[PDB]
């Protein structure tokens, strides 16, 4: 189609001009092939170009158009592949931040290690961090920490309990120390929203590995009061924000037995 | 006039005169007595107390069990740079971490009762220079050197035999210690000198 | 005693209500027991409110949470946002107070007079805001008083400006000007809606005049005016008459119109296109001419965004 | 140690717990005989002193002086520690010596960390004030058969602390300067109460009412030094070593120093008015002086924080030509009071090619616009 469209310009003047623009204008809009058309995958080296740049302009107006519109259809991925085009790294970030926070909140049984959102989570930071990166650092941040939640869940289950507290600790989101749940709770309204929603699942995963860990064992050096005093103070932590938090407090199941 | 520079200026001014507060000990700081802010109660300089307890670990019964049966000897220390306790019984030995407590080594290979124990530094070229210390032991017939490391999977001690074994049977080695030349020098109930050298013998330089 | 309270919410029993009625005034546990213990949001919001008003110290975070608690649940409404108004104030006073150098941390005393109550405004306005010329502060608390004497409102605004001529250096004539049109914006949001201490018809020639001593680029100026808040029908209409008003020269004035008419013209798609471009601001009003003949009904107000 | 002191090679205890000094003077093959340089009694209060009667083999000194002291009476066996006061130290010689909790026999005393002493030379050995900040905390241990013991230093910051209600004590022994440091640490400092900032903040800012004023007088003010005293502890390490080898500090090392600086800037930034805006206006130059030199340092750190991330060490191989020398030997201090030109043209490479990766790359990018 587009090969045909450009013959368009052979009539020389303005009027056809606008004429072709228009006609691949509404060809990428509605047909959506966005990668043929437009291009695709930076890896550093900008655009591998689309059949379209081939032939060249206007190409960055009409991402625009086409993203925005994007966005009212909420047709995610599409977006963000379209502000990859646009070169707004940061406006690409935050779309994918909250593509990936939400997702992460949930049930769980899913993460294959091989493609989907998580897996364009991983693109993305590789790909553009290491490089001049142009976005904000607290956008950065809250990428990463979706990341690190992230490796977090592939550990989880397929065994590696202990491995699981100690990442979690490390998001330094949960208290594992003292009674400083209460700071935590000081730190908690602070956090931006797309973590906030997250923690759910934080909690009830430190309940779990901390009491599948925590198997009373059979028959020497058992420190079995840590991994215990982790599960007290989460627990008062989920004890001090249940009201802001979905309303599962079956953190309780977890916890006995 | 810029600030920067000037900035600059006043931390480097600072960082000399830092440097150049006086010596600790001079004879005539306290030629006529000592200025002592002795109490004899604790925590009797409220505000100024040098020192405060912050913990007190017991030794692990565990520990214990095995130093329960002793008719010759005891002895015990902590080992500074591994920030290990060692307690010694007899012919056996025991090392155990400072910060856990659960974690202990023992020492089966000596056979005999153990007169000494020392940590020391590896000598600069030998076989294992590499080590971070070595763990001299002497009983009354033999001196073993053995090899103390950290590993960095498990993060637990490792003692591994330098088969390093230097006969003694005369000297009851009273004391050991070293210089970082790697050299170690022991004394037995032998007059005043020895020292060993692992490249066994022993040459007295005291002399004979 | 136990610290058991939080079981107490959960007693249904009869005796409970009094119980904690009488108890209301470690008692504050008691009422953060209570709002959460009212289920209905009225009797919930008279408790924060209460809460915040208190004599314990209590900070002005919580005050206010309470507030923006108590409001959540909304002439008890009344009282409610007039406190939350002059919370604020304090929050700002507050927060400057911490800039400013000519404090000294010895005397906190004034934040924990702060943070301990909500004050007289016209302790607040004397107290505060006159010695430690927090001119803005004293502006947005007449606001909220209500003070319509112009003059006495004009004086405040002299000194506000004067402030700022101080501090200047010129080399930010830029960078001063980012500034003046910072500090403008910010107390021009608050106040904007009301036109007794931001009259846009004296206030907007004062600005110009203050900043000519200053680099000019044209639409400085009425550029703060429509980040404050001003829209641009209302904005067109005063500067129109500011223009035709003046016997004088205002070359300023007609620039900075110029400036408006083609910021208006792009942000709107309304008012889009080539008639315009002709125009260099004069009384070749487009916008006059359009008036002529479909009508004056521009349309709803048109507000940056 | 000859580090502590050139001339006095040992240190003897008897069992009344009088502490011998000898110098020395050796050469390649020849040591010369001891001479007592100096004694020291013990306080039973004075010199005639049974108080560390008698004292036991299990008394060490400490790398600076500290002393430990295990004494056996004939009714039982008390423990005692002296540790110079450094601080007063800065010219008189004082000891601080007080009764420790122990009451076990005391089988064998060790320290379980390096040693705090500053400098490898005798001028600013001694100096804790100076080390406070880097030294690791001074740990102590005690054997005794029945368990072990931790003993632990009390730093200035401590000491401050515990001053807070009267901070005159700590200004007396100390100085003004001192004091302020480490109120405008205690201020920064993270975990503490609100009331224990507030009040060092207060100290900081306005020193006590109508007691101790704090002023430039016709010298900068005690904030002033205190605060540049801050900045220098901090920053000694580092400051003259050069920066690039790899480089030459760790990235944990480099968070950690980042951290730090970026505490104290938004400390000052927040307090910037205070201090800003003839005595008073040179300290106001001063301030501003030095407020500006903590923003720069942050942001030098903070462009190292982006290189730890990746591909640093290719680019810099390749990159490197005949303003190499220059680079190698560039110190820290040196981008603390930037050589602009070179890190513009590295960061572009850096953007350039592909090693910044995402967000990273953006802020170059700002950063080249803002200051560059």
């Amino acid at each position: 189609a587009l090969q045909y469209f450009y013959f368009l310009r052979d009539e020389k003047d303005s009027q056809g001009e606008n004429m072709f623009l228009r006609c691949v204008s509404e060809l990428v809009i509605e047909s959506r092939e966005f990668d043929m058309i437009l291009g695709k995958l930076e890896n550093d080296g900008s655009r591998k170009p689309g059949v379209i740049d081939k032939f060249t302009s206007d190409t960055k107006p009409i991402i625009n158009k086409v993203a925005s519109v994007a966005e009212n259809k909420g047709l995610f991925e599409e977006a963000a592949k379209l502000y990859d085009l646009a070169k707004n790294a940061d406006k690409v970030l935050e779309l994918m931040n909250k593509l990936l926070s939400p997702v992460v909140p949930q049930i769980s049984a899913p993460q294959s290690n091989k493609e989907r959102l998580k897996n364009m989570a991983l693109s993305i930071a590789e790909r553009y961090r290491a490089q001049g990166i142009s976005a904000n650092k607290f956008v950065d941040s809250t990428f990463y920490l979706l990341l690190d939640l992230i490796t977090f869940f592939d550990e989880y289950h397929s065994g590696h309990i202990d491995r699981a507290f100690d990442i979690i600790e490390r998001l330094k989101l949960v208290p594992l120390n003292q009674e400083s749940v209460e700071e935590r709770v000081a730190a908690f309204r602070n956090f931006s929203d797309e973590i906030r929603h997250n923690l759910s699942e934080v909690l009830l995963a430190t309940m779990n590995i901390l009491f599948t860990q925590f198997k009373r064992l059979k028959g020497i050096e058992d420190r079995d009061s840590q991994l215990r005093s982790q599960a007290r103070t989460l627990i008062t932590f989920a004890g001090m924000i249940p009201y802001r938090t979905s309303g599962d407090t079956n953190a309780r199941l977890v916890q006995m037995e | 006039q810029e600030a920067l520079e000037n900035a600059g200026r006043l931390i480097d001014r600072q960082l000399q005169e830092d440097r150049m507060y006086p010596d600790l000990s001079e004879l005539l700081m306290v030629s006529s007595g000592m200025d002592m802010d002795y109490p004899l109660q604790l925590l009797s300089v409220p505000n100024l107390p040098e020192i405060s307890s912050i913990r007190r670990v017991p030794l692990p019964p565990e520990l214990v069990e095995q130093f329960g049966h002793m008719q010759c000897n005891c002895m015990m220390g902590v080992f500074p740079p591994i920030s290990r306790a060692w307690l010694t019984i007899d012919s056996d030995i025991f090392m155990w971490n400072y910060e856990d407590g659960g974690d202990l080594a023992y020492f089966d290979g000596l056979s005999e009762t153990i007169l000494a124990v020392g940590l020391v530094k590896p000598k600069a070229g030998i076989f294992q220079p590499h080590v971070r210390h070595l763990l001299v032991l002497a009983t009354p017939v033999d001196i073993v050197i053995l090899g103390l490391s950290y590993a960095n999977l498990s993060g637990g001690m490792q003692l591994l035999p330098d088969p390093l074994s230097l006969p003694t049977d005369n000297t009851y080695l009273l004391t050991i210690t070293s210089t970082d030349n790697g050299r170690i020098f022991l004394a037995g109930k032998d007059g005043c000198l020895y020292e060993v050298a692992y490249q066994k013998i022993n040459h007295s330089k005291s002399s004979l | 005693q136990v610290d058991l309270a939080d079981k107490l919410l959960q007693v249904a029993s009869p005796f409970l209500e009094p119980h904690l009625v009488r108890m209301a005034k470690r008692y504050m546990d008691l009422l953060w027991r209570y709002y959460e213990k009212n289920r209905s949001f009225s009797n919930a919001a008279r408790v924060l409110s209460r809460l915040a008003d208190m004599h314990t110290e209590i900070s002005l975070q919580q005050r206010l949470e309470y507030i923006a608690r108590a409001i959540l649940s909304a002439e008890f409404l009344h009282e409610l946002e007039e406190k939350m108004e002059v919370a604020r104030i304090q929050l700002q006073i507050q927060e400057t107070l911490q800039r400013q150098y000519s404090h000294h941390s010895s005397v906190q005393d004034a934040v924990s007079q702060l943070d301990s109550e909500l004050m007289d405004i016209t302790k607040l306005y004397g107290e505060f805001a006159d010695p430690f010329k927090l001119a803005e502060c004293k502006l947005a608390i007449i606001h909220c008083a209500g003070y319509s004497d112009p003059i006495l409102v004009q004086t405040l605004w002299q000194d506000i400006i004067e402030k700022e001529l101080s501090d200047s250096v010129t080399l930010s004539s830029s960078d001063r000007m980012h500034a003046l049109s910072l500090k403008i914006v910010l107390l021009g949001k608050i106040y904007a809606g009301t036109p007794r201490f931001f009259p846009l018809d004296f206030i907007v020639q004062f600005l110009e005049q203050q900043v000519c001593t200053l680099n000019w680029d044209v639409g400085f100026v009425i550029q703060t005016m429509n980040e404050i808040g001003v829209p641009l029908p209302r904005l067109l209409e005063v500067y129109d008459q500011l223009f035709k008003s003046r016997d004088p020269k205002p070359l300023h004035l007609l620039d900075c119109i110029h400036v408006l008419l083609i910021r208006y013209v792009e942000n709107p798609s309304q008012v889009l296109n080539c008639e315009r471009r002709r125009f260099t601001n004069l009384c070749l009003d487009a916008v006059c001419g359009y008036l002529v003949e479909l009508q004056s009904m521009s349309s709803s107000v048109a507000v940056q965004a | 140690e000859n580090s502590e002191s050139l001339d006095c090679q040992l240190l003897a205890v008897t069992h009344a717990g009088v502490r011998l000094y000898f110098s020395t003077c050796p050469f390649r093959a020849r040591p010369n005989t001891l001479t007592l340089v100096h004694v020291r009694l013990p306080p039973g209060f004075s010199a005639s002193s049974t108080v560390e009667k008698p004292s036991k083999v299990h008394r060490a000194l400490y790398s600076k002086g500290i002393l430990l002291m295990a004494a056996s009476e004939n009714d039982n066996d008390i423990l005692w520690c002296v540790n110079h006061d450094t601080f007063p130290f800065q010219k008189p010689m004082m000891e601080t010596q007080m009764t420790a909790g122990v009451d076990g026999h005391s089988w064998a005393l060790s320290a379980i960390d390096t040693p705090l002493n500053k400098d490898h030379i005798p001028i600013t050995d001694s100096p804790v004030v100076v080390q406070q900040h880097m030294l690791p905390p001074k740990k102590f241990v005690l054997l005794s058969a029945q368990g072990s013991l931790m003993f632990h230093k009390l730093r200035p910051v401590d000491q401050l602390r515990h001053l807070l209600v009267e901070i005159e004590r700590f200004f007396k022994l100390h100085q003004e300067d001192q004091a302020c440091a480490t109120c405008l640490i205690l201020a920064c400092s993270t975990c503490d109460r609100e009331v224990s900032a507030w009040a060092t903040r207060a100290f900081f800012r306005y020193g006590g009412e109508a007691q101790m004023r704090f002023t430039t007088l016709p010298v900068y003010s005690g904030k002033h030094n205190g605060i540049c005293i801050y900045f220098s502890r901090i920053m000694g390490n580092i400051w003259d070593a050069s920066l690039v080898v790899e480089s030459s500090v760790p990235c944990q090392l480099l968070e950690s120093v980042l951290q730090e600086l970026k505490g104290l800037q938004e400390f000052l930034d927040r307090n910037s008015q205070f201090a800003g805006g003839e005595a008073q206006l040179s300290e106001k130059i001063s301030l501003q002086a030095i407020q500006q030199l903590v923003r720069k340092s942050y942001q030098a750190l903070a462009l190292w924080k982006l290189l730890c991330e990746h591909q640093f060490t290719i680019i810099v191989a390749e990159l490197q030509k005949e303003l190499q020398e220059q680079l190698k030997i560039t110190t820290f201090k040196d981008l603390v009071i930037r050589d602009k030109e070179l890190t513009g043209a590295l960061i572009a490479s850096l953007i350039n090619c592909y090693i910044r990766d995402n967000a990273a790359v953006d802020g170059i990018s700002l950063h080249l616009q803002d200051i560059c």
